[PDB]
DNA sequence: CAGTCCCTGTTCGGGCGCCG
DNA sequence: TGGACGGCGCCCGAACAGGGACTG
C-alpha cells in the first residue's frame, strides 16, 4: 500500500539484544489483549528463536488514563538507529514552543501504525512476552509496521505528517507545533478556552486521516529557575559561617568572583561549633557581594546541540528534590526544585520517578533532547519498582551515583 | 524422497564461515556397541541419512547412560559448530515453582517420547550435522550420517523444540481455555478442574492432537497417581515437596564437596526454613584446587549440624490461592543473614528462602532488609505475577527515621511491623545541630605515599590535643583514625570537624557492620556516645582549627 | 594541568545446585 | 573411562570504572 523507507543500524553495530524482566499479572494480561488484536491487525506478528533479537517490553496508564498502553523500551535500538533520526529524515526544533504560555502534548503514536516497516528492518523489533510462574516460554513477536517508541517511526511518517498538519499550520499561522517521537506538542498564547479548542480541531483534523488521541497540559513560561542562596541570620554561630563558607567555596566552581577571605577571617582561632561570632564590616560586605554575584548568570553558558544533555537529580528531604540540567560540568544550562510531588512525604522511587519524567519533558520542551539522569538511588532500587510509577511514552536513559551530601549547595 | 512432518525454523551459520571437520574419540568399544545399535534404528524413521563423502564435515560423538534406565543416551558434541552457528533468543525465561501452581481437582504429566528426535532440522542446514560412526576399534572406517532432526547437543536444540512445541499447544489451549497446562522442555503438566473421566477425555485428546504433529506420548505417564514427579518436586492433591535431598556425609572434605554441599543446602532452602550456608561458604575463599581437602571450623561445623537437623523433619509446600493475600514474613537471622517466609494462612508457607549477600565495604542491618525485601519481591512477581504483603522486624519508626533522612531514594512496599525479635535498628545517629557545650574536636590525619607512613590527631576549643605515628597507613586511613582519636577522648557529647569527604560519607550512611576493622571501632564508639555531631570544611582554607590540626599532622 | 594512588562498586566468568 | 545443550539459582575472585586527593 505505501513504500517502505529502508533503514539500517549505524555503521558497524549489530541489533539490541536485552532480557525481557519479570511482569507483574496485570501488565502480563493487558499485553495479551494489545498483542492478539495487534496480531489480528497485521501489526505484528509471531516468530521465533531463530531471530537473535530482542527488546523489554512492558505497559503503562497514562497520567489519570485508566487504559493500559503497551509500552517497548527500545532505547537499546534507538541507540542503534541513531544516524538515521539526527542526520538524515530529522525534525528541527523550535526555540518558541518553551515561550508559549500553553503547551498540549498528544499522543499521535497509533498514527505510526499506518505505514509499513522496511522488512529487512523488522528483525530487530523482536521482542518477547514473559508468561507468570514461567507457565509457557516467551511468546514472541517482530513489528510489521511502525513500532510506537523507536526514534525511527515519527522521522518515517514526518512527511505524511506535515501533509496532514500543513492545512491548520495555514489556518493558525502562529501556533508552534512540535513533533518528538510518540507525541505531538503543540502551543500557543491564546487564552485556555481557545487553546483547548484548537487543540480539539486539529484532533478532528487528525480523525479524517484516520487517528486518534486517547491531551496534556503544559505552560512553560511559568517554569523557574532555582538559584543558589545563602541564608538570612541575625547572629551567627561558628558552626554557620563553616557551612557557609564551605558552600561559597563549592560555589566559586561556578561563579568565580566568590570570595572567602574576609568571611573566612571570622574563623581563625580554635573555637566551638556553638560560639556566637559577630561579623566584621568587610565580611558583611564580601557577604553582600557574593549575594549579588549569585543573582548574576554564569558567564559562557549556552546550549551546543552536538553535546548530550545531563540531569542531575538531589533529594532533598520533606518532599523536596533539586535538580541541574548541564552539558559540561558547571556550566548549567537550568536549574530546578520540585516539591509535594505525587508520593511526597510516603514515597521516593515514586517521587523520583515523577521528577524524572517531568525534567526529560521539559528538556523536549526546551532543546528537544532528553537528558541523560544521574540517578540517586541503589540501580536495583529503582530497576524493582520504576515501572509502576511510570507514566510517559518515552524512556531517558539513566546511570547510578551515590554521592553523599557534604555540602546543600542547591537547597538551604 | 524423505519425509516432511510440522514446520520447520530457518537456521544459518555466521556469514562467511563453515562446519565441523574435527576427528572422533577413541571411544571404548563397549558404548560403540550402544551406539551402532541405535544408530542404525534411526535411518528406518527418517531420523538420520547416509552422506556421500560430498560432505566434507567430521565431529566426534559418545553416549552416556540416562540416569535411572538400562538404557544409553546419546550426545553429540557440536560444541565447534555451535562456536560458528548463528546466535539464537533463549525462550526460556526462567522455571516454574509449585508454589506458583494453583489448587486442580484432577492432575496428568505426561513426558514426550524422542522429544528432540520428532521435531525437523532445517533443510539446507541438515548437512553440518556430519559425524562419523564406529564400528568397533581398528575394524572399518564406519559410515558419515547427517541428521534430519534435532540433534542432542547443538546450541540450537532447545530453543527450536520449545518453540515448536509451544506453536503446536497453541491452538489446543485456544480450544480448551480453561485446561492449565505448564509447559517445561518436554514436559507436560495438564490440570484441570474436570472431573476426573472428562478430564482424562482431554488428556487422551492431547494426546491425539500431539499425534498429529508425530509427537508420541507414551504411558510412561502418570495418570491416578499422586504424587506426581514434576521439576524434582513430588505433588500431592493438597501440597509438595521436593524429592529428597541426600548431603554427602564425609569424614574428610575436599572442596568440590563443600560446592555440591553449598549447591545442594540452597536447593533445600526453598521448603525448608532457616538453612544457613553462610560458614561453610567462607570456607571456599582463596583456595586453589578444587580437589585440595579442607579442615571444618567450628563455625562450618556448627552450621551444619543444624542444617542437618532442619532437614531431619519433614516439610512440604501449599498451593496458591489467588482469593487470598500473599504475605512474606523476614526473620534477621545474624551475620548478614535473613530468612523469609511467603504464606497464605498463617503456617502453611508457599515457599521459603534466604538473602545472604553481602553488599559493600560497610552497611546496615536496614540496608540488608531493603535488599532482602527486593529480592523477595521480584521473586513473587515472577511466580505469582504479584507483591506479597510484607511483615518486618523493624519498628515503623525506625524505619521513618531511615528512609527520610537518608540521602538516596529508598523504598518499602506496603507493610508491616512484626514483634519477632531480634529487631532491625539504627544503633546511633548524628545531630542535626551542633551540640551546645560539647566538646569541639577539628581532626585530620596524613600520610605520606612513599614512606605510607603518617599522623592522626586532633586538636579542641579546651585546649585539648594529640598526634598520634601511624606506620603502613594511608591517607583515608588516617583521616578515620583522626575521627577514631576525637570519638576516644572526648565525652558522651561531641563536636566533631572533619575535612575528610571520604570518612564523612561512610559514617553518614549510618554503618552497624564493616569488613575495615578500623570502621568498625569507630562504629563501636559511636554507638556509646550520646550526642555526635559530624561537620565538614575544606581543606587548606584556613579555616578555624582545621588549619591549625592539618599542620599538626603534617610535621 | 596530567598522572599516580586509594577505595569502592560493578560486571563477568566459573564452580556447584536444580530442570529437561 | 575424561567428556554435549539450554534455562535458572547461590558464591567466589579477577577485571574494569570511575572519583577524590595528592604529587611532578
Ligand atoms: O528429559 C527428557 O525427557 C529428555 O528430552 C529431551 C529434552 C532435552 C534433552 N536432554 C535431556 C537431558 C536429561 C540431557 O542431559 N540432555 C538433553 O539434551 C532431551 P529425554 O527424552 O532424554 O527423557
Ligand atoms: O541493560 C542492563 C540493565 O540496564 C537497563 C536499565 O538499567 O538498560 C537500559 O537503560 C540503560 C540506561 O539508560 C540504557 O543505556 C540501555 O540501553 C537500556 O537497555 C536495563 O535494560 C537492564 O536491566
Ligand atoms: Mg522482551
Ligand atoms: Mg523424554
Ligand atoms: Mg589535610
Amino acid at each position: 500500500p505505501i513504500e517502505t523507507v529502508p533503514v539500517k543500524l549505524k555503521p558497524g553495530m549489530d541489533g539490541p539484544k536485552v532480557k525481557q524482566w519479570p511482569l507483574t499479572e496485570e501488565k502480563i494480561k493487558a499485553l495479551v489483549e494489545i498483542c492478539t488484536e495487534m496480531e489480528k491487525e497485521g501489526k505484528i506478528s509471531k516468530i521465533g528463536p531463530e531471530n537473535p533479537y530482542n527488546t523489554p517490553v512492558f505497559a503503562i496508564k497514562k497520567k489519570d488514563s485508566t487504559k493500559w498502553r503497551k509500552l517497548v523500551d527500545f532505547r537499546e535500538l534507538n541507540k542503534r538507529t541513531q544516524d538515521f533520526w539526527e542526520v538524515q529524515l530529522g525534525i528541527p526544533h523550535p526555540a518558541g514552543l518553551k515561550k508559549k504560555k500553553s503547551v498540549t502534548v498528544l499522543d499521535v503514536g497509533d498514527a505510526y501504525f499506518s505505514v509499513p516497516l522496511d522488512e529487512d528492518f523488522r528483525k530487530y523489533t523482536a521482542f518477547t512476552i514473559p508468561s507468570i510462574n514461567n507457565e509457557t516460554p516467551g511468546i514472541r513477536y517482530q513489528y510489521n509496521v511502525l513500532p510506537q517508541g523507536w526514534k525511527g517511526s515519527p522521522a518515517i511518517f514526518q512527511s505524511s505528517m506535515t501533509k496532514i498538519l500543513e492545512p491548520f499550520k495555514k489556518q493558525n499561522p502562529d501556533i508552534v507545533i512540535y513533533q518528538y517521537m510518540d507525541d505531538l506538542y503543540v502551543g500557543s498564547d491564546l487564552e485556555i478556552g481557545q487553546h483547548r479548542t484548537k487543540i480539539e480541531e486539529l484532533r478532528q483534523h487528525l480523525l479524517r486521516w484516520g487517528l486518534t488521541t486517547p491531551g496534556y497540559e503544559l505552560h512553560p513560561d511559568k517554569w523557574t529557575v532555582q538559584p543558589i542562596v545563602l541564608p538570612e541570620k541575625d547572629s551567627w554561630t561558628v558552626n554557620d559561617i563553616q557551612k557557609l563558607v564551605g558552600k561559597l567555596n563549592w560555589a566559586s566552581q561556578i561563579y568565580p568572583g566568590i570570595k572567602v577571605r574576609q568571611l573566612s577571617k571570622l574563623l581563625r582561632g580554635t573555637k566551638a561549633l556553638t560560639e556566637v561570632i559577630p561579623l566584621t564590616e568587610e565580611a558583611e560586605l564580601e557577604l553582600a557581594e557574593n549575594r549579588e554575584i549569585l543573582k548574576e548568570p554564569v558567564h559562557g553558558v549556552y546550549y551546543d546541540p552536538s553535546k548530550d544533555l545531563i540531569a542531575e537529580i538531589q533529594k532533598q528531604g520533606q518532599g523536596q528534590w533539586t535538580y541541574q540540567i548541564y552539558q559540561e560540568p558547571f556550566k548549567n544550562l537550568k536549574t530546578g526544585k520540585y516539591a509535594r510531588m505525587r508520593g511526597a512525604h510516603t514515597n521516593d522511587v515514586k517521587q523520583l520517578t515523577e521528577a524524572v519524567q517531568k525534567i526529560t519533558t521539559e528538556s523536549i520542551v526546551i532543546w528537544g533532547k532528553t537528558p541523560k539522569f544521574k540517578l540517586p538511588i541503589q540501580k536495583e532500587t529503582w530497576e524493582t519498582w520504576w515501572t509502576e510509577y511510570w507514566q510517559a511514552t518515552w524512556i531517558p536513559e539513566w546511570e547510578f551515583v551515590n554521592t553523599p551530601p557534604l555540602v546543600k549547595l542547591w537547597y538551604q | 524422497v524423505p519425509i516432511s512432518p510440522i514446520e520447520t525454523v530457518p537456521v544459518k551459520l555466521k556469514p562467511g564461515m563453515d562446519g565441523p571437520k574435527v576427528k572422533q574419540w577413541p571411544l571404548t568399544e563397549e558404548k560403540i556397541k550402544a551406539l551402532v545399535e541405535i544408530c542404525t534404528e534411526m535411518e528406518k524413521e527418517g531420523k538420520i541419512s547416509k552422506i556421500g563423502p560430498e560432505n566434507p564435515y567430521n565431529t566426534p560423538v559418545f553416549a552416556i547412560k540416562k540416569k535411572d534406565s538400562t538404557k544409553w543416551r546419546k550426545l553429540v558434541d557440536f560444541r565447534e559448530l555451535n562456536k560458528r552457528t548463528q546466535d539464537f533468543w533463549e525462550v526460556q525465561l526462567g522455571i516454574p515453582h509449585p508454589a506458583g501452581l494453583k489448587k486442580k481437582k484432577s492432575v496428568t504429566v505426561l513426558d514426550v517420547g524422542d522429544a528432540y528426535f520428532s521435531v525437523p532440522l532445517d533443510e539446507d542446514f541438515r548437512k553440518y550435522t556430519a559425524f562419523t560412526i564406529p564400528s568397533i576399534n581398528n575394524e572399518t572406517p564406519g559410515i558419515r550420517y547427517q541428521y534430519n532432526v534435532l540433534p542432542q547437543g547443538w546450541k540450537g536444540s532447545p530453543a527450536i523444540f520449545q518453540s515448536s512445541m509451544t506453536k503446536i499447544l497453541e491452538p489446543f489451549k485456544k480450544q480448551n481455555p480453561d485446561i492449565v497446562i505448564y509447559q517445561y522442555m518436554d514436559d507436560l503438566y495438564v490440570g484441570s478442574d474436570l472431573e476426573i473421566g472428562q478430564h482424562r477425555t482431554k488428556i487422551e485428546e492431547l494426546r491425539q492432537h500431539l499425534l498429529r504433529w508425530g509427537l508420541t506420548t507414551p504411558d510412561k505417564k502418570h495418570q491416578k497417581e499422586p504424587p506426581f514427579l514434576w521439576m524434582g518436586y513430588e505433588l500431592h492433591p493438597d501440597k509438595w515437596t521436593v524429592q529428597p535431598i541426600v548431603l554427602p556425609e564425609k569424614d574428610s572434605w575436599t572442596v568440590n564437596d563443600i560446592c555440591k554441599l553449598v549447591g545442594k543446602l540452597n536447593w533445600a532452602s526453598q521448603i525448608y526454613p532457616g538453612i544457613k550456608v553462610r560458614q561453610l561458604s567462607k570456607l571456599l575463599r582463596g583456595t586453589k584446587a578444587l580437589t585440595e581437602v579442607i579442615p571444618l571450623t567450628e563455625e562450618a561445623e556448627l552450621e551444619l549440624a543444624e542444617n542437618r537437623e532442619i532437614l531431619k523433619e519433614p516439610v512440604h509446600g501449599v498451593y496458591y490461592d489467588p482469593s487470598k493475600d500473599l504475605i512474606a514474613e523476614i526473620q534477621k537471622q545474624g551475620q548478614g543473614q535473613w530468612t523469609y517466609q511467603i504464606y497464605q494462612e498463617p503456617f502453611k508457607n508457599l515457599k521459603t528462602g534466604k538473602y545472604a549477600r553481602m553488599r559493600g565495604a560497610h552497611t546496615n542491618d536496614v540496608k540488608q532488609l531493603t535488599e532482602a525485601v527486593q529480592k523477595i519481591t521480584t521473586e513473587s512477581i515472577v511466580i505469582w505475577g504479584k507483591t506479597p504483603k510484607f511483615k518486618l522486624p523493624i519498628q515503623k519508626e525506625t524505619w521513618e527515621t531511615w528512609w527520610t533522612e537518608y540521602w538516596q531514594a529508598t523504598w518499602i512496599p506496603e507493610w508491616e511491623f512484626v514483634n519477632t525479635p531480634p529487631l532491625v535498628k539504627l544503633w546511633y545517629q548524628l545531630e542535626k545541630e551542633p551540640i551546645v557545650g560539647a566538646e569541639t574536636f577539628y581532626v585530620d590525619g596524613a600520610a605520606n605515599r612513599e614512606t605510607k607512613l603518617g599522623k592522626a590527631g586532633y586538636v579542641t576549643n579546651k585546649g585539648r590535643q594529640k598526634v598520634v605515628p601511624l606506620t603502613n597507613t594511608t591517607n583515608q586511613k588516617t583521616e578515620l583514625q583522626a575521627i577514631y582519636l576525637a570519638l576516644q577522648d572526648s565525652g558522651l557529647e561531641v563536636n566533631i570537624v572533619t575535612n575528610s569527604q571520604y570518612a564523612l560519607g561512610i559514617i553518614q550512611a549510618q554503618p552497624d557492620k564493616s569488613e575495615s576493622e578500623l570502621v568498625n571501632q569507630i562504629i563501636e564508639q559511636l554507638i556509646k556516645k550520646e550526642k555526635v555531631y559530624l561537620a565538614w570544611v575544606p581543606a587548606h582554607k584556613g579555616i578555624g582549627g582545621n588549619e591549625q590540626v592539618d599542620k599538626l599532622v603534617s610535621a
